[PDB]
């Protein structure tokens, strides 16, 4: 029911609102997981690992490349925006809006979003391999070996540029290799983000979670906290749940989200 | 630290 819904988020002060992929599939933004998440070869699990950095840096660069070429075609949808719009809106009458997100497209801060947690990283920050500095980084191309590099096509040949043509770091002294600064399989999530995110969820009396499932992962670390402190949470997602069934809006978000939250 | 997506 979207009235009692809106009952809620009339008196609510503190909204967290946990994102996952189905806000960046909608926005035409290929995640590599599932049956069509293919590049070249590999799909997404392959490649972003420290492994697979470590013995091809070229091939995870290209990868990489790849995707932050396909975002500047790729914009935000109604749901980032109605999430951006309603934290600037809120944030005017003394009410806190918080964004923590799986996803690393950047597409909140691209909508307005301010108060966002990216747990997984960006894929238009580096991190340094040697000296550890994280940049923002929104060059295209990266840098100039990867020049038109990364196609996605099974065949493509391999770009195999030396790692010393790869991004470096620009501190005339380190020179070390960059990284995107993203969480990769086999890697813990930020220790710091996480204390940030416990404060946010515990001291939030609302939750939505938009392009994922509490029940799965990430939202399942942190939205049974919020639950059990008898916090409303919605789902907002296009996943089913069964028959005999806190709230559900099955859909694409762009549809449901800024009716929800005008 | 907690392994992305609990190593699965
Ligand atoms: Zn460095």
């Amino acid at each position: 029911d979207l009235t009692a819904f809106r009952e809620h988020f009339a008196k609510a002060k503190h909204i967290a609102i946990i994102t996952g992929a189905g806000v960046s599939a909608e926005s035409g933004v290929p995640t590599f997981r599932g049956p069509g998440g293919f590049w070249r070869k590999w799909q997404a699990q392959d490649l972003a690992t420290p492994e697979a950095f470590s013995r091809d840096p070229s091939l995870v660069w290209e990868f990489y490349h790849y995707r932050r070429e396909v975002m500047r075609s790729k914009m935000p949808n109604p749901a980032h925006l109605a999430i951006a719009e309603c934290e600037a809106r809120l944030g005017q009458q003394g009410r806190s809006v918080v964004i923590i997100t799986q996803n690393i497209d950047e597409l909140h801060h691209r909508a307005g979003s301010k108060h966002v947690y990216e747990i997984h990283g960006s894929l238009f920050k580096t991190r340094c391999m040697s000296c550890g500095e994280v940049k923002a980084n929104h060059k295209s191309p990266i840098c100039p070996a990867l020049d038109g590099k990364g196609a996605p096509d099974p065949n493509t040949k391999e770009a195999r540029i030396p790692v010393e043509l790869l991004p470096r770091c620009e501190r005339k002294s380190c020179n070390g290799l960059l990284r995107p600064h993203v969480v990769w399989f086999g890697e813990t999530l930020d220790s710091d983000i996480l204390t940030a995110v416990e404060r946010e969820l515990e001291k939030c009396d609302l939750c939505l979670v938009v392009g994922t499932s509490s029940i799965v992962y990430p939202a399942a670390m942190f939205a049974p906290q919020v639950a059990s402190r008898g916090v409303p949470v919605a789902e907002f997602n296009m996943e089913c749940t069964p028959a005999t069934q806190k709230y559900h809006f099955e859909g694409p978000c762009g549809s449901t989200l800024p009716p929800a939250l005008e | 630290g907690v392994l992305k997506e609990y190593g699965v």
